[PDB]
């Protein structure tokens, strides 16, 4: 049996069995402090609705604050595909506030983008589910939703904000609540007639610990590998025909960037990063004789037919030399999440990474922009020659080219993340280094 | 000889099997004792 | 007088699990 | 111009992430381990193998170490496509594992449906399904041979292997029950399948061999190993029809530390069902045409991802006459929870709540200690089952805090908490550390 | 209240979880790391790239070291949805490692199916066949851009990114062998496709570039990687239509510690066809129709799950004339082993037994060293081929012991063993420490 | 075991001790050191007519 | 093989048309082993 | 209607004196035990 | 487990000392009321210890 | 097997083999009387 | 619709000049070729016989 496996033993084995560090069958549990996890509901500052900005302080419950998940309930207003991404469609602008100092900002295309590159597999669906209507609901129905936020101490126990340690620290989130969302008060730009406006409360869990370590936390200095997100709207330089625009953006990033990563969007329908095409999922209709590319079929907004995406080529250029040389757009949409992610990117939203494991926390690399003088993004778009609603020519054709109906995609999103340090110490905090 | 012994199909030497009792000994007992009642446990005296 | 495989040696310990004996009768 | 050029861009910003460092990791050392192998060998069942019968099996010490078990079934389907639904797992109704005399854990068949929901995820999950169910709309009369991997603390964890070379004194072996009805082999619904095979059993063993140095140290040293075990007594539920929120108040007889408590609620006659019947494709059999009924499942897609279909409304834990956290809609339990912990998609009907930062992980990350708690109540509000399950129109437009007529049918509560404890490994006798 | 009910619940059966602790999950310092930056850059190709033809790419110094490395292709297909399957990768029929003189590794593109179809799991494996295959329905004359990676031990992981840097005096060069047919681009079976375009293609390496310190430690100081590889040669099986079980004793030629062996049984003329075709949805071209031909796959669905269109029945490894383990059943080495060792889905007829413990790591967890075996064999025994496989009645209702009549065209065996190797560096000097 | 006579159906017993239906002790199960002593009952199907 | 005037009748070097169905190649051996047995553990002298 | 075969299996048991026992459970024993080795295989028989 | 097969337990040290061991089986009956007379005792042919 | 440990494995046609071979005049014969039917019985013979 | 592979494992023992080998019909000695309808390689080759 196996015994002859072992038997089996040669010279190749000194490299790995020689003189033995570890063994696979006794594993050694670190013993750790004792704690508790408790789910608090936070105050709502503000009137909830359309178009409203409100906030909320944290109260704090306990010792360290790490998992916020932002809770909205939502009546739909049409069937079974018009709704796409709601919930945090819903939720616009997230301000993250620690004693007075901004901190962060996240948006509801960031969260999608981030959806699109980082968060994967079984997670994803999941994630879906928390914020759309995925199980072909119809008109009325009601739903509660749940968008986890994805601040630099949300997602490891590892980066929680020690409130004990903030004891002279605000620490506040503010809500911008978008005015029009897709399928629950507007079907694009169409209201919807007795829509109800959204009711919203914010959970978090808390972290007990127990006499010594919160004791170490409230007296000791400390710092936290903080993370960033930064962000500016540009608009897009998207063709017609005959030519295959270029573009030249100038970037406004400072900080050790692990990764850049944007979009082209049509800012009417959130998440469309793509073309409207009379094919399979493309388009509202399409395949029948109702289809029409001038509106999609929401609910499968996301594809990944990038044939549909208007990127012909992007080069990344620091202080007049090239970072890179070019590449076609299907290598940011393949190869980059491919490499540094293992997940997959849906057609439009592109990824290039400094950081060989940017889903990661500790440090693989950075591109620090706070000691570069001119950060340039070079974009080359497809020339937006086929008709849209012809499924042999947009299932038929070249590279270079895409559907006419891309001249929509009207707004550039480009995300920056970063590393920066949180400094702690007695009771306040606040950065090391802000640009 | 036209060969060597090419160190192949080699034998573990003295290999003994796996060191099974057949006495089915007693289970192990438990170090702590079965918990009983925190608030009114072992009785309370009462009174005549 | 025994293989290493037998047994952990019985030290430390007092829980009165095994007998003592000459192994035949 | 290239990656020279943001080398040179250094700066005070980046001391804290590349000023003296400490690693390189371009120059990976891996750490030099001890010679193993690795063989299936195949066990002899005790008993008559049979539906509804109980057979053990005892280990035959033919290695050191023991990690995986899986169990072997060949089964031929009673009826057509879509008729199953995990049978595999349903037949093996419970296992159960006695070391000595003393028994350390027991695993249930809609345990083994829950883990699975609840835990395995991606290709794994549909792997699993793959070797407990028939995928590809497979035919009556079709024999498929299904493998069963048992998950107690050591089949998944090489580092918690059992230490048969260190047991000199033990048996260690599983106790086998098996379902007396197994949908769409055994029984269709609740009728007899005439003419039904028995399906053979077999227990495989996957045993760990080791070298000279090793062997010794794990026959002659006294070992520590921290387990896991699983907590379970079943109830019933107090699901309404109209107009009428319930809630129930179940006192919970657990003890010891736990990474968490999960529950479910089944239809006791449908195996795996954890939601309510509604005539929506893929719900019901005939579900969308004239022969659809909402009294039979379409038993190959018995799971489902619609929450409207669940029966619990809200739910929170108390402790000792005081809120463990604040109450939270039934919703959280299914979504929520399992995202901020397990990182997978947990289907309707299944519900979590973590006392672990990684319940899903080996490393101890929290916990909940029952036996120090006077009172632990896990109370669930029930939806109105005021739906009509059979119309479209209001299964998939309703409220938020109604549920389906056949709702009502999910009169089994099944609670679950997976614990900590000690197994002590001591002159060739092992034994659990603590009691409870 | 809330958490502190739950902190204070402390007692004895804690101390071997919180008591003494020892680590605090709530506060992480990260490692400083040397400073590197990665560039992706074009190298030349040598030789003229079309079909059928041999180029080979020189890496040049642009670098300290080298990860990943991508091979780009266009193609232009002649066939509509469903005619392609994963054509980026049978056109990379062979690509050849060189460092120094000596061969490092070969990989054939039936080894990147098997990869694919075996290791490369979830999300990610969906997304490589966006990267290899023309997937959202594209018709006739369709252009795509196409990106191989290729898996060589450098290129997964920077923990074995391979140091230019101090092969001073040693060139590294990739050999790329294309294929003369690509399914659906210049042939459609045997049938050659008119006006079919030649593939263009460019080869793209990932470059890191380290900061001064540590690279002059790079081009001065030995190393040691300890690296994987690939060793392969294919053969020949058959088994009857009827009457007869087939066995056959596949004579096995491997040496070094290895990880694991992995094989399938290809129909020469479909590039990645494991399975039998028959006239079930998925499983031929026109399957369901009365045009359904069982002769020629549904090419863009050839992967399939149904193990009973598989060939093989039982497999046993013998090493010396020794058993290595127990006689299993082929869907073991289909499903239980990668649920097992790798935690995702294998598809049908391609089959996997592990040495190791975690064979998707680098980190060594348990190896076969074949360099102390003189004759080490496959023992494969064969499912009765005696379905019709254009009745879907038997193919989908049938016993484990018989396949389809297709299923005797699974001709050419494929064994692959998985290797470790140490690749030493010095004075601008590299190779293998032992050479097989 | 416990007493030595016939129950009839419906009634049914589980002794702690060996002879309970003696004054003396025979072994005893304390129920002020036990916190919660539940009893398991798995009825039969209903269905006979 | 039905024709015992061929069957009884040939030479050394021919055989009968049935031989074809004996495909079963069986090739034992016999070798020693060493049982050693000390203090009640034993086991293979020369294991594989 | 074949019946299922029935098996018993049957050990014969040597029981020794007093003075040899003690001599079998004290001493060391080598045994020169024979072993059978057997793997199966296809031969090549010819047609005509 | 059968008509004229034979079986055996080894007892394993569950406890300290045996008191009452108690074999039991499930049977159906081939016949009506009166048909049988003790079958326990008949299938239970030989108690070897 | 001893301990766990495989000493030795037989085959049916092992056995064939043996009596083939080893053994010789009546014990050959009484084997066969120990393993067939020899005194051409009819259906439903039943023989331990 | 095949290529057939072989791993042909040799046993020879001595300083070794060459490996010489060739493929052939045992019926017909020295016949190291396919035979074919081309001159000389067939009986009656390059007619209808």
């Amino acid at each position: 049996g196996g015994l002859s496996q072992l038997v089996a033993y040669g010279a190749q084995d000194v490299y790995l069995t020689g003189n033995p560090q570890i063994t696979f069958f006794k594993t050694v549990y670190r013993r750790y402090t004792n704690f508790a996890i408790e789910s608090i509901q936070q105050t709502i500052n503000g009137s909830v609705g359309f178009g409203n900005k409100v906030s909320t302080q944290i109260s704090r419950n306990g010792d360290l604050i790490t998992d916020i998940v932002v809770e909205f309930v939502l009546t739909k207003g049409g069937n079974g595909g018009t709704t796409y991404y709601p919930a945090e469609e819903l939720l616009q602008d997230v301000e993250l506030e620690i004693g007075g100092q901004r901190i962060d900002k996240h948006y509801n295309d960031w969260f999608r983008t981030y959806d699109a590159l980082f968060r994967m597999n079984d997670d994803r669906y999941n994630y879906r589910r928390m914020t759309d209507w995925v199980n072909n609901e119809l008109v009325g129905a009601q739903k509660r939703f749940y968008v986890p936020l994805i601040f630099f101490f949300n997602q490891t126990p590892g980066l929680a904000l020690p409130l004990i340690a903030l004891q002279y620290h605000e620490v506040k989130l503010y809500f911008t609540l978008a005015s029009q969302v897709q399928g629950v008060n507007y079907n694009g730009s169409s209201a919807i007639a007795g829509a109800a406006q959204p009711t919203m409360s914010v959970w978090v869990d808390y972290i007990f610990l127990d006499t010594q370590e919160r004791t170490r936390f409230a007296q000791l200095p400390h710092e936290y590998l903080i993370e960033q997100l930064q962000f500016t709207g540009s608009e897009t330089a998207t063709p017609s025909a005959t030519t295959q625009a270029s573009q030249n953006i100038r970037l406004n990033f400072n900080h050790p960037t692990k990764y850049l990563a944007w979009n082209f969007n049509n800012p009417t329908n959130y998440g469309q990063y793509t073309a409207l095409a009379n094919i399979p999922g493309a388009c509202s209709g399409a395949g029948t004789a109702a289809a029409t590319v001038t509106t999609p079929d929401y609910g499968n907004t996301g594809t990944y037919n990038e044939q549909l995406a208007v990127l012909d080529s992007a080069k990344i250029q620091l202080n007049g030399q090239d970072r890179f040389a070019t590449r076609k757009g299907s290598y940011f949409n393949k190869v980059q999440p491919y490499q540094s992610i293992g997940g997959v990117t849906p057609a439009g939203v592109y990824l290039y990474s400094f950081a060989l494991k940017p889903a990661g926390r500790q440090p693989s690399g950075t591109c620090n922009f706070s000691r570069i003088d001119n950060a340039t993004l070079s974009l080359t778009y497809k020339t937006c020659s086929i008709d849209a609603t012809s499924p042999a020519a947009v299932l038929g054709n070249t590279e270079t080219v895409t559907a006419n109906t891309a001249t929509l995609l009207t707004a550039l999103n480009i995300y920056a993340k970063n590393y920066n340090v949180l400094r702690i110490m007695s009771g306040m905090g606040g950065l090391a280094y802000a640009n | 000889q036209p060969r060597g012994y090419a160190g192949l199909r080699p034998y573990e030497k003295n290999y003994e099997g796996i060191a099974e009792a057949d006495v089915s000994a007693l289970q192990a007992r438990y170090l702590d004792q079965t918990r009983g009642r925190p608030r009114t446990g072992d009785g309370d005296t009462e009174p005549i | 007088p025994k293989p290493s495989p037998e047994a952990a040696d019985f030290a430390q310990f007092a829980p009165k699990n095994l007998q003592a004996q000459n192994f035949l009768t």
